[PDB]
This record gives C-alpha cells, sequence and structure tokens, in this order.
C-alpha cells in the first residue's frame, strides 16, 4: 500500500514536501512513481511521472524524488492554485497494477482575505405559478471558506425555511456557498421584503428583495 | 484539442450492467495504454483496468470477471462494460491516456490526458428528476434554480457549453426532505440585462432527464 499524510499545510510563496511511503516491491524497486493534482469536482492532472520527470507543460516549481521506498513531491513558490488533493501512484512492481496513495489535501496559508459577493434572487413567476416560492442567496469569491447567513422577513429574523450549504472551493480558488429560504407564495407576497445577510470575518453584507 | 469525452453510466440496480464510453480526439486510443480509474464518493483514486496497444486487458482484483475493457478503433473509443454491478462499484469513472515508453510496448504508468468523469450509482433507490426555474433579478446575474432532485449529481452548462465565462455553478443543498437543489448563474454587466436570452442545460443522468430552460430577464 502507498501511504500519504491525509493533510498538509504550506505557506504562500514557500514550499511544501509531501511523502508517499510504499514498499521495496513497488517504490523501492521501480522508477514509475507518478503524482496527481485534483481540484474538487475535476479530473486529476498529472504533475510528476517516473519519479522526477515533469510532464509536458508542467512548470519547474513541481519536483519529485524518492529515497528508499518513500517518494516525495515538492511544490515550491506555493500559489493559491496549489490548494487541492495530491495523489501518488506507483507501478505495483509485481504485476501490471497501479497502486494509489490515499491522497494529501493541501492547504496554502497566508492567502489574501476576500469578502464575498452576494446575489439574492426572488421567486420566479414560473415557480409561484407552480404554487411554490424560493429565495436564493448566492455567495461567491470569499476566503477563507467560512460564512454565516441570516435571513430577515421585513426587519424580523427568521430561521424557518432556511437551508444553507457548506462552502465549496471555486475554479478561482475562492469559496462559494448558497442559502435557500422556502416560503409559501402567501408568505412571499404578503411581506414588504426579505433580506439575506452574509457575514464573513466580521463583515456583513445585506441584500434585499420584495414582491413588488 | 486533445481530449477524452466520456458518456454512459447513471443509476443501475444491483446485479445490473452498464457500459461507459470514452471517445478520444486528436490522438488514437490504439497508440496508447488506456486506463480506467474510479473514485468512490468522498474517497481517493483507485485503478480499475488498462488495455495495452495490442488489446490485452488487465484488471484490478475488485472488478476481475465482472468488467470488460475494450476498444473500437474504427470509432476511436474506449469502452468499459460493467456487469454484475455491486453497490461498492458506485463511483465516478475516469478514462486516461498513458503514453507508454518511447521505444517499448510498456506503460509509463502515468496518465496525462483524462476524461471528465462519468458517475455510476449502483442502488435500488428510486429517483426524481429536477424541476428547473429561471432566476432573474428584481454587474448582475441570471441563472437557473435546479430544484427537488434525487440522487446527486446534476451537471449544468450554458448555451450547450458555448458559454463558460462568468458561469458559476454552486454546490447542492440537502433539503429538509432529503432531496437536493442547486443553482447555476451567469454574471453579466447590469447594463447587459439588455434582453439577451440564455439557456441552461441541466443533466440528471440518474433519472435520464435533461432540461433546457430559457432564462430571459
Amino acid at each position: 500500500a502507498l501511504t500519504q499524510p491525509p493533510s498538509a499545510s504550506g505557506s504562500l510563496g514557500q514550499s511544501i514536501t509531501i511523502s508517499c511511503t510504499g514498499t521495496r516491491s513497488d517504490i523501492g524497486a521501480y522508477s514509475y512513481v507518478s503524482w496527481y493534482q485534483q481540484h474538487p469536482g475535476k479530473a486529476p492532472k498529472v504533475i510528476i511521472y517516473e519519479v522526477n520527470k515533469r510532464p509536458s507543460g508542467v512548470p519547474d516549481r513541481f519536483s519529485g524524488s524518492k529515497s528508499g521506498s518513500t517518494a516525495s513531491l515538492t511544490v515550491s513558490g506555493l500559489q493559491a492554485d496549489d490548494e487541492s488533493t495530491y495523489y501518488c501512484s506507483s507501478y505495483a512492481g509485481d504485476k501490471n497494477f497501479v497502486l494509489f496513495g490515499g491522497g494529501t489535501k493541501l492547504t496554502v496559508v497566508g492567502q489574501p482575505k476576500a469578502n464575498p459577493t452576494v446575489t439574492l434572487f426572488p421567486p420566479s413567476s414560473e415557480e409561484l405559478q407552480a404554487n411554490k416560492a424560493t429565495l436564493v442567496c448566492l455567495i461567491s469569491d470569499f476566503y477563507p471558506g467560512a460564512v454565516t447567513v441570516a435571513w430577515k422577513a421585513d426587519s424580523s429574523p427568521v430561521k424557518a425555511g432556511v437551508e444553507t450549504t457548506t462552502p465549496s472551493k471555486q475554479s478561482n480558488n475562492k469559496y462559494a456557498a448558497s442559502s435557500y429560504l422556502s416560503l409559501t407564495p402567501e408568505q412571499w407576497k404578503s411581506h414588504r421584503s426579505y433580506s439575506c445577510q452574509v457575514t464573513h470575518e466580521g463583515s456583513t453584507v445585506e441584500k434585499t428583495v420584495a414582491p413588488t | 484539442e486533445v481530449q477524452l469525452v466520456e458518456t454512459g453510466g447513471g443509476l443501475i440496480q444491483p446485479g445490473g450492467s452498464v457500459r461507459l464510453s470514452c471517445a478520444a480526439s486528436e490522438f488514437t486510443v490504439g497508440s496508447n495504454f488506456m486506463h480506467w480509474v474510479r473514485q468512490a464518493p468522498g474517497k481517493g483514486l483507485e485503478w480499475v483496468s488498462v488495455i495495452f496497444k495490442g488489446g490485452t486487458a488487465y484488471y484490478a482484483d475488485s472488478v476481475r470477471g465482472r468488467f470488460v475493457v475494450s476498444r473500437d478503433d474504427s470509432k476511436n473509443t474506449l469502452f468499459l462494460q460493467m456487469n454484475s454491478l455491486r453497490v461498492d462499484d458506485t463511483a465516478v469513472y475516469f478514462c486516461a491516456r498513458d503514453g507508454g515508453l518511447r521505444f517499448l510496448d510498456w506503460p509509463r504508468w502515468g496518465m496525462d490526458v483524462w476524461g471528465q468523469g462519468t458517475t455510476v450509482i449502483v442502488s435500488s433507490a428510486s429517483t426524481k428528476g429536477p424541476s428547473v426555474f429561471p432566476l432573474a433579478p428584481s454587474t448582475a446575474a441570471l441563472g437557473c434554480l435546479v430544484k427537488d432532485y434525487f440522487p446527486e449529481p446534476v451537471t449544468v452548462s450554458w448555451n450547450s457549453g458555448a458559454l463558460t465565462s462568468g458561469v458559476h455553478t454552486f454546490p447542492a443543498v440537502l433539503q429538509s426532505s432529503g432531496l437536493y437543489s442547486l443553482s447555476s448563474v451567469v454574471t453579466v454587466p447590469s447594463s447587459s440585462l439588455g434582453t439577451q436570452t440564455y439557456i441552461c442545460n441541466v443533466n440528471h443522468k440518474p433519472s435520464n432527464t435533461k432540461v433546457d430552460k430559457k432564462v430571459e430577464p
């Protein structure tokens, strides 16, 4: 089996080295170790093959090595892009088989803080015609990934009907989340307005919609 | 552009079968060592099979005798036939190109071109396709609310994949009922609410449902 640490943390602009421990039957016996970077929801991308060779196009700042039965990936000049899960693999050495490590999720600290963009949609006429109503609060481009979402009906706080997602990383390497307020069409049309309040690092942004 | 495009899959009852397709573009599957790699929900990468240039197929122990990898060179397509499906076959399935060695009929065991992945769910659970509603305001945004579907996943594109700039698809929420909803959005200049019409293409393979919804603010 190939063993990798579940998590690692490096500092922006600096380096991190991730280990991949196999056996003398695989990593110790052959120079067919590969390393893959995977962003959530995306296919893996190869960044090292044959232990220390950079696939075509891959920049110099990715490098690999092995000593004994342990292979290592080093990423220098850490960028926000580099946050992701890294997988090592090795030719099994005994038969045509690829072994994979369990992955290392890499956090890059020291990144600039980013406050969220917030977009609030009222219920569509098509949904109301279906006897339903959903307010949709979309939250994007924030870092680090943790927000609080609160809703108001007119000026009053409301917990009923609120469903809020966990934060998920975007292609821009910032986080996104969503919050949905389910209400009856009567609730929607009889209230002066509804507000979505999004808090991030003590900074709260508010958006408001109204039936009229 | 060099690429691999996967299709097939969906939700299959235990014991059933499904075939995945992996279509190559601008390189030939027969000139390469083509791998299948899978990833179970919340888990890491696991190797499934490889087919050598001569057609010889190799399999991981977990799928031996149940899966068959093959190629149709006339269609420049790699296949994975998955029989006697088990719940633990549930995963995203990737195909990938292994260029092999320069002078020898041997893999290098690293893969540089990958398909986008296709999801196979092995379950006896019932399914429900999404209802899609337009999102319009009332820099700005318009989008599609993809509501009340089960199970995951749904994929969303805009204008059949011709529109990628400013598109943001958000993670799904687990509703109080256990159904899922998500939203996808296009960012536009607030002046450009000048009435361009957009189409979101919602694919829910588990229920074999595809929805094109017109969004016109």
